[PDB]
């Protein structure tokens, strides 16, 4: 089971997960740290370690453009961490955990939305610092909004954790096939939303032909992604050499 | 007079770690910017209107990689230091500067930093922690951090000492060049990542028809003993079908017209649904039910 | 039996292993994407 | 949605349509004129295409580096999708 | 054998589907109706139904173009269809009658030419229609020009009902292997001369070099004909957005 | 005045049938569009000099396909009944609208109805009845021609509502562009249909070398049992042969150059003999010829 | 061949050429002059390339949709190649 | 053995099928080429 | 054994052959005739036609482009022939001959440098020539001139000679097996320095992406080399068509 | 008056064998072209000045391929006739239709006599001596004899007869046309060329994981008598392992990057090396001891 | 077993012979090549 | 390098210069700064690119296949690498 010091650093570390999913500087929130960390501190290590990794190799390419924000690695990998410590099966858990990771990952894209949507009112009132000249109120409200956006992580691990091992034995047994294996499909999917943004970002009559023939092109297999990048880089060096030509 | 010392550098370059505190969606990085700048704002100017202004001014629209930002913030130093010391800098050249230098950066850093080192350091770090080694996490903090703070520090001191002369041979003659390139490249390789990387396969079988003689191998005349095997190969290689029966699923038939169409009316409909004003949460919520369902239906 | 997870990894019933050319060829083609994106979006 | 920011959208945009540097770039000119006439209907322009901001640094930096209010008042008045899903 | 109620029904069928071979309009030349009329009005409706599934396979692509006639498949199905009535082997027969329904289809397009050269004295005759206002001269000819590609292919098949089931079983089973063989050969090189002359009415300096990457992009087998196309489109929609600006 | 009736449009529909009667080559759908003119033309003019002065006029070269005339068909009967009610319209507008509505509306017919259509229909009917179902042809019939009745009396109401107030916004600005670009796609298209479409096969063979030891898989050493096959795809995925004899015919020889060589020859020599003036009827007779002979000299 | 048709032919091609409209056209007089040049030695010009009639309907809708009386009366002059093999 | 007559159907010595495979491409073939022809021609 | 005629023979062929191999006239040096004349004289007549006909293939694109200078195939012909006579193993010494007649080629390249080296001193001789109008002083000198392109081989085939049937065997048989399998890796090493001198002659910034398309086009086994070049033409003529615009 | 007869020609001819007599890189063929000339210059000057005067001026920079010469030893004779007996020419028009031949004539003779003529016959020749047949030395020498001696005789005399009336229009509106797009060809050619003709292969193995269970084929449950085989290739053909062992050697881990890599390399370092004034015999003999090292260390 | 010595001859330890494919191929690319190295240098 | 070459070498480019006809050739021009430095520099230009001598043909061809002393002296200036390998 888990004691006082064990869930007082459980929980600590899922608000620093939590503070650096946005924060994107010391990468605490990274599947391998956070499920390290966890481990270490719940006494079950290596398979939080071996979770850890397999999370990482599902979210190498998870970085927040812009607007657009990244399915939140940390409250994926805290909760799959947590499920996995909770739930028993060190090692036969491993699956189950990088399973359950998913969704959560989605869960925690809505929740740093939400909260991301409720800091308007924290930059406003840093407006109104700013119509006062006040630095320590500027200081306390960005130190407050850290703190948010640790406990947006916190809590979920914490109402997990209130959860007693029992229940999430009893849901990770209770887990019907096709369940898993109908989200394994969706989330096969849903890198069609992403290349659908950045093409409507990128979309233009005169650019389609090239993504068609880039389409057609990658039907062969025996071409590699690397070459089909290279004959990218070659259309697009003799078309802007021809276009000049063609402007004068 | 009003020269910023180098305790002040460091303690921007320790507050400039909150650069994303806020991260509201109206006005994005303001926040942790004003901030990393509240050192400088308060040794520069001792005024009550002064200290406004400075904040007024800094509570607007900034948004880049936060890395890349010490640049910027360097030559936002040398600015203010500049204006502090008397200087006709009247919030035109502030905002113009902190503008121009937002997208450029931004487009060269979140290439650099999240999609090709961030990855690699990452699949090594993985591929270590898989094989039971602890050495994973902590190589991976120990480079990553390692590479932040060098940069971070580096590009802050260079920013400040570079003043706003790296601007100015920063014309605009070329970066539409670099823009209609970079577009045709990712078009491509966005068709072939659509065509190989989104995988929306078809399970339901459609044809059996039953072959006459002549087309299956036929298992009972084939000869026993070292000449089996060649004549077994040798009806595969010419093309006899290695059962009695032909299986065409709806996959093939999709394939015979071309590779990866389903993915490509995906592709296509998840555009014009973004088009027409739909969250991408609910898109792909609806997405992963999709998946669900049809994998129920037996479809995929 | 197996189910794609993608960036290499797919999983068993009881064992989850990455392949590396996958993971190789993701890397890669998300290196692709995301210098020509940022390029492109400035 | 908000009522103040549709107006004060609304008057960035008319002060921005009268300045002779911004008045040249006819890029600018056609978003500053689609996001009045949406801000005219009381809606908040969506650009699934975020092309106003790269806009703005491209007419920043046509103009030595050198910006006015209005623009930068409006940086704030696009909507521009929040759902990444990434590369893979 | 065949009565008279059926020798001229087969008669009418084959008038017809002259008459529509230049019609063109309710398409009863059409293998998989000509075929059908045939079976139905003789009893031997089945193995007639599947040759006209069969022919109408072979004969999809057969139009006129311009001046360019198709390889008059009212023929081919008509007169085909007959001597797979006469012939005996209902089924077994769908392979043998199907065999000569090319080289009939051929026979037809002389045929053709030669009557549709024979209407050109009728509209001499009806250019003098034009110089004295005469309705009813121009409606009586007309109908005597479209009577005329009617016996085009009833004449024809009075004499393979002329010729009864007598040689006609005959010249079926004195059919030597090697005849079938070759015509099956020759009937896959025709399509070179369509092409040709398709490729005679397109090809200029400018386009020649689209001739020669089409071709040896058709060695890359994983490559389909939509897939082709695409990449047709995409030098199509680049070609012409660089030569605009160049010329202007 | 003279108004053209209801009735009398329908009349005009039916004779369109028969728009390809005469069918010559020197004017070819001349007596056709003449024939289905006559129900307007015997109301629109009375006299004598006024029926000659109409039937020499549309006596002269018309073609297009069949069905895409009737909006020709009701632009002709909307300019002769302005005409005959007095309108300053003489023999340069009536084959003027005409002759600039023939061709592009062919171009357009073309493909639709003979070479899209008519394969998409006929290839339903034909998969059901070469299935021994009666409901193939039933099908064909009606889909066809329910198909052509709406498009060709529905449209022809439209020629003649419209007026040739449809032709002045027909500029050839776009036509410029629209065959070019169809000629780029047709080159490409048909070099790949040459390459795959014409079957031109060379059978004899030319050397049949004696392989060495380690070429050959040499059923002799192979394992008896649960072995002899494990060796037996590993020696054949290392490149070993399935027979002692390495097997090299002509077509080889020539696709060891590029596929489908012999293809292009016959297409090259094709194009050259239409410029020579050869009758294709003599040359596809030939090319039935040529696959007789060369089949019986064990070539193709 | 027809010796009234040739006759014709060099009369409607001797016509074409002096109508201010038809020698715009650049490319439709390459066509009349190898037709009178043909018609001129009693052959008539075989049009295997199909590009006679084409020009016909590009030059009438040139000229606002408008066609002479010359253009007409030589449509029926050329050959066109009758033979289709088809697509297959 | 089985001798070629296009669009999917051979023949054998006594009973001739329809490929669907050269079916389906043959009904797309000449749909891309028979347009852009077509449209060619004018 | 070689006698005295032989030797004599022996190297008129050899020093024909460094005759023939700067004249590139009457292709003495060729593998097929050099080994021939060898054999002929020595008796082991098959081997070296053989020989001659392995060695061919080998040295079938070897040709002298402008100042630089093919691989020397009058040395690695000759060298290669006496290798065989010497050592005995007339069939059986086919391939050890061949193993070290591509590194002998090398060693007529460096050779054939010096020697055209030392052919600047006799034109500086022929210099002072015309300034006297010196027919024959002109005519002496370029016989002398030739005769030393022959020396080049003959002197190591003297030497080869000198150094009888005896030790030509042992070296034959203390040939190492790595000695032997490593050179032929760096023969087809070799044509990375022949390209690289080409293509620093044609590379400009305008085609360099044209070679990375051709690089890449290469991955794909089911095209040939004809069918790879009718690719780069075809772009070709449509990058000189369009060019042609946009400049004019 | 100096006119020169058909014997002079033909001693013009026989000495043109020697055109490569010297070949000093400082001057590539001077000594062989001067050579060439001294029957004609002999019959064609007497005084001593004048014999000065030719040698001096025909010893200067000539270098072209050796068998396309002939038309300007011809040119050369018409001129050097025309100025012997009165013609305004000096010393300008000499070597200036000479080095407008030399250059071009040799971009058309290299690779029509070099690099297709002789290989063409040479492979022809080789294939029959490698056969023990006496008939492919001898083919060989009269092949390239018989084609070489009409070929540089005929044109020789062509040359005379048509003097410099063949340069005139020889404009450079063509030549820049076809250089360039003979580079557009060259580099996509010795493109292809460099991802196959360079053999840079790699022996070691990397990673040899342990399959488990449903990825082998599992030579012990197999059938036992015509069903064993037909399960052998099922497997086989939906990728199931042949070894209980995945086998992913260096060449692999290029391979998964792109084909040729390291080929690329090597030419790109060659070229880089050339660039750098390294004689090229000191790179391929570098290159032959690399062989001799990289297969020592088990490397390639 | 079989070292590679271009133009489609390799060898063996007692005995070599041609590829005549390798041998076609190898005519092909130069003359093509060559073609163009001398076309590119004038 | 010699030093009756260096010399000689600077001479011939030196009257090379001031001809109006090569002055033109801009190709030749670039070419023949470069052969002054190296000379300047008492080393021999080494073209492993074969640039010069290509375009001496370049620019005889453009005037009417005339030459002049300057450019034919200087044909022996180039080093040329010459240790070819093939195209195999
Ligand atoms: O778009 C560039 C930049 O945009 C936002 O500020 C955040 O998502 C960053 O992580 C990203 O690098």
């Amino acid at each position: 089971d888990l004691n006082f010091i064990q869930v007082i650093l459980v929980i600590f570390v899922a608000f620093l997960a939590g503070v650096e999913g946005i924060l994107d500087q010391f990468h605490f929130h990274q599947p391998v740290i956070a499920c390290t960390l966890i481990g270490l501190v719940t006494g079950n290590l290596l398979p939080c370690l071996i979770l850890g990794g397999t999370l990482q190799m599902i979210a190498l390419g998870w970085a927040n453009v812009g607007a657009a924000v990244a399915p939140d690695a940390a409250l994926a990998s805290i909760a799959s961490a947590i499920i996995l410590v909770l739930g028993g099966q060190g090692k036969a858990g491993v699956t189950s955990a990088i399973a359950i990771a998913v969704p959560l990952a989605v869960a925690g894209l809505l929740l740093t939305i939400i909260v991301r949507t409720l800091a308007t009112g924290i930059v406003h009132i840093m407006d109104a610092a700013a119509k006062e000249g006040n630095f320590r109120k500027i200081e306390m409200w960005q130190y407050i909004a850290i703190i948010m956006q640790g406990v947006r992580i916190a809590i979920p691990a914490g109402l997990i954790l209130a959860i007693g091992a029992g229940p999430v034995k009893e849901m990770l047994t209770a887990m019907p096939v096709w369940l898993t294996d109908g989200l394994a499909i969706g989330g096969g999917m849903v890198v069609a939303v992403g290349y659908a943004m950045v093409i409507n970002m990128m979309a233009t009559k005169e650019v389609w032909p090239f993504f068609a023939i880039g389409f057609v092109l990658a039907t062969i297999s025996q071409l590699t992604l690397i070459g089909l990048g290279a004959i990218g880089i070659s259309l697009a060096l003799i078309y802007l050499a021809l276009s000049k030509q063609g402007s004068g | 007079q009003l020269k910023l010392t180098k305790k002040d550098r460091i303690s921007v370059w320790l507050r400039s770690t909150f650069l994303q505190g806020s991260w509201n969606y109206e006005r994005m990085q303001n926040g942790g910017w004003a901030y990393t700048l509240i050192p400088a704002l308060k040794k520069l100017y001792k005024t009550k209107e002064d200290r406004s202004a400075a904040l007024v001014r800094h509570m607007e629209f900034f948004n880049t990689h936060p890395y890349v930002a010490a640049p910027i913030l360097g030559v936002t130093l040398a600015l203010e230091e500049e204006r502090a010391n008397g200087a006709p800098i009247d919030d035109v050249t502030i905002q113009g500067v902190k503008v121009g230098m937002m997208g450029p950066l931004a487009g060269i850093g979140d290439p650099v930093f999240w999609f090709t080192v961030k990855p690699i350091i990452g699949a090594l770090a993985a591929s270590l922690a898989m094989s039971g080694n602890i050495l994973g996490p902590i190589i991976y903090f120990v480079a990553w951090n390692a590479i932040r703070m060098a940069f971070t520090w580096y590009t802050q001191e260079f920013g400040y000492r570079a003043g706003s002369k790296i601007t100015e041979d920063l014309s605009g003659g070329i970066l539409q060049d670099i823009t209609k390139g970079a577009s045709i490249l990712g078009m491509f390789i966005l068709g072939s990542l659509v065509n190989r990387w989104v995988s929306v396969k078809f399970t339901p079988t459609v044809s059996s028809v039953k072959l006459d003689k002549g087309a299956f191998i036929d298992w009972d005349k084939l000869p026993s003993g070292a000449k089996g095997i060649q004549s077994a190969l040798q009806q595969q290689a010419q093309g006899l079908s290695l059962t009695d029966h032909k299986i065409t699923t709806l996959q093939d038939n999709l394939d015979s017209l071309i590779p990866g169409l389903a993915a490509l009316g995906l592709t296509l409909f998840c555009m014009w649904l973004l088009k027409k004003k739909v969250s991408p949460i609910v898109i792909i919520l609806g997405l992963f039910v999709v998946g669900i369902v049809f994998h129920l239906l037996h479809l995929m | 039996m197996a189910r794609s997870y993608g960036n290499g990894v797919y999983c068993n019933n009881k064992k989850c292993w990455v392949n590396r050319g996958e993971a190789t060829q993701s890397i890669i083609g998300g290196m692709i994407s995301g210098w020509a994106s940022g390029l492109a979006g400035m | 949605a908000d009522y103040k920011k549709i107006n004060s959208i609304l008057t960035y945009t008319s002060t921005a349509l009268k300045n002779p540097k911004i008045i040249k770039d006819k890029d600018l000119v056609v978003l500053l004129t689609i996001i009045q006439e949406e801000a005219k209907q009381n809606r908040i322009f969506y650009d699934y295409k975020r092309k106003f901001r790269p806009a703005v640094t491209r007419f920043t930096i046509d103009n030595n580096f050198e910006i006015p209010d209005c623009l930068v008042k409006l940086l704030s008045a696009v909507e521009t999708p929040k759902a990444w899903s990434g590369f893979s």
